[PDB]
Order: structure tokens, then C-alpha cells, then sequence
């Protein structure tokens, strides 16, 4: 048949620009084998592609923007900081092969991890480490990018080539197709099948050419473009206005600007339903980003346990890293959950924590720790 | 001999070859058909590429278009990893990496 040669690269920090240096970008970006320099002499891969994301920050925070090889990025000042990314891999994103790659080494020249108890630990990994300052890496990478557990040779139909350079077309432009239109191109070479259908779909997401959710519920829009729709969430997650921790009410035109008010509504609705904030009243907004301890303390928990803001709160009282509660139920109750990066843990003062089960629920296999 | 060299050639001429994946089993006391190196090799291009336990160094793996032939190198071999090795051939185009699909047994 015909096979897919692609793959996705998630850059994985906590640097980017010195593995950015290798590809001569505010992730999504895209190359080819002889774009790459150390790894062109290989025909082997001659026609592969390759897609390049990456992001870093505090409070950025996007879990969802195999199929794909995550680099990950250590520095000597953020190595205390090690195993949320890694457990952040293990979670989210897939089976994909993990290449830990320590930077910065001539400000440190003593400085090398114990690679070999966290490729035991992580089985992903199998020894594809480098301690290189700003190659092994193309090596590494090429080793990755050939693996059962990742696609980048698959057969599929040639029908599902033209399907999906046809959705690539739609989506370019169109930047949200509709359920219709969606099977109006996949019924266009015939193909119906929910299973097939959603195979196509699955290799088109995972591939990260062309997004689509689950948890959508909307209409108006099926699948996504991420070329806009998620920089569009980088926008607004961030604007200096949600600094300080509310959102004005529809200014998001001075926010963001091919983008119009038709496309900041279907945003908001985008953003209400992905989980990450709540309207409150009058176009108020809250943007969230006894002793319990998580290891790889999810970075969107506390813009989950605040989505209850029609409940026990206060008065307008949030830290950006917790908030206060005032119970309106039976007698009167005074709460407070506040939590702490930099130890991974969560407070309460004294519901709640059916609450935070509730919005634990959605993780595979994550420790917890109560006290 | 203990950790030598041994290149062990295996050629199939006029099959599917595109529709076809070409991988190498060891197993001498009936160790049910133990998965060693396989390679989905398309002209110059390969998809599947992948080893097992030895891992790459220990046994290469390479296959050559001129005459349609692949090719395992045995390097460092470790005296109790004493088995024989077959070719297996898998058809099936749909999902990659297809253990199961190795039906057409080589030599
Ligand atoms: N001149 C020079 N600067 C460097 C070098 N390596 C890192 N830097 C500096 O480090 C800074 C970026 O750190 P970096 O590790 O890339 O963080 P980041 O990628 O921006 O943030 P992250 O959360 O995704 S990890 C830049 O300001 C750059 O100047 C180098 O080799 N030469």
C-alpha cells in the first residue's frame, strides 16, 4: 500500500532555542530530512517528515494543544524540576519514545544525571541521552522515529492519503470543518465506517496537522486547525490582563488583532469548554492559572476546582494560585484552597474534595498523597 | 566463535516486497519464535526498523535493493545466545509492526 512517513516532535522544556539552532519558533514548525543537519546523510529517511512544537513558561499550560518522540530539556538550575515532565509524558501525549537531552553542560562541566535510574524508570527512554552544551542527537533521534510503539511507517489505503490532504486543504482556510462537511469528505472516497472514520481522524490528530476532541460539544466546529486555534488559547491565557487575574468582558479584540468577532465568540466557546475558565457575570472572567500531595502536581487543577465560582467564594478573593471559599449552604463555613509550585502540594482551610477527585478522575495511574 | 562476526544473508526474489516485511527469528529449543530484528525496507526508504533485548551494535540489520536481500550482522555474540535464526515475511497492510503477520516462513 502507501505509507504515511510523518511524525511529530514535542519539544519538552521547563534550551528550545539552542535545539531550535539545529533546525538552521513558537512551536509548529515544519522540515525535512536534508532541513535537519546530522541526520541527512541517512537515505534511509530521505522522505520523512518532521514537526517540531514547543512551548515554556509558569502558568502556560496546555496538556492538549503515540504518533510522536518527545525530546525533553534539562538545565542544571531546573534538574530539581525533573519529574513533572517526565510523569507529564508518561500521562498525556502517548506511547511515544522519550529522548532526554541534558543543555547547557560548560557552565557546568561536572554536572551529568543518573541517566541510568530514570531509563529504568521510564521505559520510553532506552539509553537516548546527550550532554551537550550550545551529533548523538540525530542518531537518538533517528533510533526513536523507527519504533512499533510510534507511526511514521504505516500502511494505509491510498484513499486515506487523498482524504486527509483533502481535510488539509479544508482545514488551512476553513480552520473548522462541520460534522456534514466531515463526512461529506470522508464519504467522497466512499468511507463511512465509524471505526474508519475515526481511524482517519485519530491519525490526523495524533500527527497534530489537523486537532479534534472529544469533549468539543459544539456544532459549529468539528475539527481544528492548530496553526490558529491553539495559538489562539496561547493569546488569551496570557495577555497582562489575566495577569492580574480577570478578564475584561468581550475585550478581546485588543487581546488578539485572519481573526474577527465570529472567531473571538467561537474562541470563547472553544475555551469555556476545554475547561480552563468561567464566565461568572457581567463579562467577568477568572483564568485560574486538608494536605494533599501529588508528584507531578498538574498544572491545570486549580483552573479546574475554581470553575465552581456560583459556590462557595468570598469575595473576588483568588491568589492566581488559590482562592477563598465562603459556603452558602447549611450554617456558615469560611474556606480557602491555595496551592504551591514549588512543593507540589495543595492546602485547605476549613465538597471540596469531591471536587478535586472529580478533576483527578481524568489521569491514568497518577500517585497521590494525602496527609 | 565467542563474540566474532557472522553475516548471515537471506534474499526473496519476486514477491509482494512492497506488501511485505522482512523479519528475523531465534530460536533453537522451541523459545517460540522469538522476535529479533525486523525492517519494512521500500527501495531506499524504511519504515519499521526496530531490534529487541541485544538491541542495535550487538546485531545490525541492514537490507540492499541490488539484489533484494537482507542482511544480519552478528557482532559481540554471547555464546549462550546459541539459536537458529529464520526469515519471516509479513503481508498484512494494515497496522504496522505486525508480529502476528509473519505467516510466509522463509528457508
Ligand atoms: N548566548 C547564548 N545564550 C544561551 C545559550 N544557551 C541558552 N542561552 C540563553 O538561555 C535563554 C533561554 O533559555 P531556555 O532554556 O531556552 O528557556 P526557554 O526555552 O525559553 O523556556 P522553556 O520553559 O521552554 S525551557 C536565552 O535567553 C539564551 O540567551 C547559548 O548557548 N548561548
Amino acid at each position: 500500500l502507501v505509507h504515511l512517513q510523518e511524525i511529530k516532535v514535542h519539544l519538552i522544556g521547563d534550551g528550545k532555542t539552542s535545539l531550535l539552532k539545529q533546525l538552521i519558533g513558537l512551536n509548529v514548525v515544519t522540515k525535512q530530512a536534508p532541513n535537519i543537519k546530522g541526520l541527512e546523510n541517512d537515505d534511509e529517511l530521505k522522505e520523512c517528515l518532521f514537526h517540531f512544537w514547543d512551548f515554556g513558561g509558569q502558568e502556560i499550560m496546555h496538556a492538549s494543544h503515540r504518533s510522536s518522540v518527545y525530546m525533553l530539556l534539562l538545565d542544571s538550575r531546573t534538574d530539581s524540576n525533573k519529574h513533572y515532565w517526565l510523569r507529564h509524558i508518561e500521562k498525556y501525549g502517548g506511547k511515544s519514545p522519550v529522548i532526554v537531552v541534558m543543555n547547557k553542560i560548560d557552565e557546568n562541566p561536572s554536572y551529568n544525571i543518573e541517566q541510568k535510574k530514570i531509563n529504568e524508570r521510564f521505559p520510553a527512554i532506552e539509553n537516548r541521552f546527550h550532554r551537550i552544551s550550545c551529533e548523538s542527537i540525530a542518531k537518538s533521534l533517528k533510533s526513536a522515529v523507527l519504533h512499533p510503539d510510534s507511526i511514521y511507517g504505516t500502511p494505509l489505503a491510498p484513499s486515506w492519503i487523498k482524504v486527509k490532504e483533502k481535510l488539509v486543504e479544508a482545514t488551512t482556510a476553513q480552520r473548522y470543518l462541520n460534522r456534514t462537511e466531515v463526512e461529506k469528505i470522508c464519504n467522497d472516497s466512499g468511507i463511512t465506517d465509524p471505526g474508519e472514520r475515526k481511524t482517519l481522524l485519530g491519525y490526523l490528530n495524533n500527527l497534530g496537522i489537523v486537532l479534534y476532541f472529544e469533549a468539543l460539544d459544539l456544532s459549529e466546529i468539528y475539527v481544528l486547525d492548530p496553526h490558529w486555534v491553539t495559538i489562539g488559547v496561547y493569546r488569551i491565557i496570557n495577555s497582562s490582563k489575566t495577569k492580574n487575574g480577570h478578564l475584561n468582558t468581550s475585550a478581546l479584540g485588543y487581546i488578539l488583532n485572519t481573526y474577527t468577532l465570529l472567531e473571538q465568540r467561537y474562541l470563547l466557546d472553544i475555551m469555556k469548554q476545554f475547561e480552563l475558565c468561567y464566565d461568572e457575570g457581567k463579562g467577568l472572567f477568572i483564568i485560574p492559572s486538608f494536605i494533599m500531595k501529588y508528584d507531578y502536581l498538574p498544572s491545570t487543577i486549580i483552573p479546574r476546582l475554581m470553575i465552581a465560582m456560583q459556590h462557595q467564594i468570598l469575595d473576588r478573593m483568588q491568589w492566581r494560585y488559590g482562592m477563598v471559599l465562603k459556603s452558602q449552604d447549611h450554617e456558615g463555613a469560611l474556606a480557602k484552597v491555595v496551592a504551591e509550585t514549588k512543593d507540589s502540594t495543595i492546602t485547605i482551610a476549613i465538597i471540596i474534595w469531591y471536587e478535586i477527585k472529580k478533576i483527578n478522575a481524568n489521569f491514568t495511574n497518577l500517585d497521590v498523597k494525602e496527609f | 566463535q565467542a563474540g566474532g562476526s557472522l553475516r548471515l544473508s537471506c534474499a526473496n526474489s519476486g514477491l509482494t516486497f512492497s506488501t511485505y516485511t522482512m523479519g528475523w527469528f531465534r530460536q533453537a529449543p522451541g523459545k517460540e519464535r522469538e522476535f529479533v530484528a525486523a525492517i519494512r525496507w521500500s527501495g531506499t526508504s524504511t519504515y519499521y526498523q526496530d531490534h529487541a533485548d541485544s538491541v542495535k551494535g550487538r546485531f545490525t540489520i541492514s537490507r540492499d535493493n541490488a539484489k533484494n536481500t537482507v542482511y544480519l550482522q552478528m557482532n559481540s555474540l554471547k555464546p549462550e545466545d546459541t539459536a537458529v535464526y529464520y526469515c519471516a515475511a509479513s503481508r498484512l497492510r494494515a497496522g504496522v509492526k505486525a508480529p502476528s503477520e509473519y505467516d510466509y516462513w522463509g528457508q
